[PDB]
């Protein structure tokens, strides 16, 4: 193919993760703008290409207002393009650092939307495996803007409650104890990450952190975290309750997305 | 401790 290069004009960088760069682009025939996730494929292995197909496949399957929409998937000689609807408000990540933290009200609304996107994945038999603020995009800069779940690069399929060893993958500070313990795991790992995100929403820094990554993983596995003063003094216990239920070490004892959305604090 | 971006990892190892 030259199907992308022929039909799209690439514009500015929007963002990047570990192995892609996302640029705004414009479709020539329409003048409509999109986000083109670009992956250099020269270096890539058979497994890496199957992962791209998997990404495109699962994104299409999960089409929904709170999930990024895939417009096309195109392989040229040296690059693959996943063309998505453009989400213009930037990463939740940015907005959090811009504000330091969200009020309980706004955190509550934001995590509600995140959990709605996650539950949408789970009730369609998908575990995302890489929930974090970099992978949640905002429809705009306005308060309570819609939240869009992105980056299905690691997403895989699972039946219901089932758990199996789906491999060592995710983003370190968001990884679940069970992934770190190399135990079989399932949808419930995304809920752990939502716990980490909600904690970040409330004080603007993560509950597990260490410069030594070996130590970070220790902390996660042990579920060692607390609510330090003065940051957390004004935060309601009910908010802290919801975090505790998500940051429950044993995944069998962990709150699901469905019953997270029913928490009084939500 | 602060909020900083973090790269994705995938070491596979998935087992049939
Ligand atoms: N649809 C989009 N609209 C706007 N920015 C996007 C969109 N999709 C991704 N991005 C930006 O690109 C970054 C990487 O997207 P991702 O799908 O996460 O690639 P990676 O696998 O490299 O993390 C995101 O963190 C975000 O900043
Ligand atoms: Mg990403």
């Amino acid at each position: 193919c030259t199907r992308f290069s022929d039909n799209y004009d690439i514009k500015e960088e929007l963002g990047k993760g570990a192995f892609s760069i996302v640029k705004r682009c414009v479709q020539k025939s329409t003048g409509f703008e999109f986000a083109a996730k670009i992956i250099n494929t020269k270096k890539l292995t058979a497994r890496d290409f199957q992962k791209l197909e998997r990404e495109a496949r699962i994104c299409r399957k999960l089409h929904h207002p709170n999930i990024v929409r895939l417009h096309d998937s195109i392989q040229e000689e040296n690059y693959h393009y996943l063309v998505f609807d453009l989400v213009t408000g930037g990463e939740l990540f940015e907005d959090i650092v811009a504000r330091e933290f969200y009020s309980e009200a706004d955190a509550s609304h934001c995590i509600q939307q995140i959990l709605e996107s996650v539950n949408h994945c789970h009730q369609n038999g998908v575990v995302h495996r890489n929930l974090k603020p970099e992978n949640l995009l905002l429809a705009s800069k306005a308060k309570g803007a819609a939240v869009k779940l992105a980056d299905f690069g690691l997403a895989i399929e699972v039946q219901g409650d089932h758990q199996a060893w789906f491999g060592f993958a995710g983003t370190p500070g968001y990884l679940s104890p069970e992934v770190l313990k190399k135990e079989p795991y399932g949808k419930s790992v995304d809920i752990w990450a939502c716990g980490v995100i909600l904690y970040i929403l409330l004080v603007g820094y993560p509950p597990f952190w260490d410069e030594d990554q070996h130590r970070l993983y220790s902390q996660i596995k042990a579920g060692a975290y607390d609510y330090p003063s003065p940051e957390w003094d004004t935060v309601t216990p009910e908010a802290k309750n919801l975090i505790n239920q998500m940051l429950t070490v044993n995944p069998n004892k962990r709150i699901t997305a469905a019953e997270a959305l029913k928490h009084p604090w939500i | 401790a602060t909020l900083a971006r973090q790269d994705t990892i995938d070491e596979g190892g998935e087992v049939d």
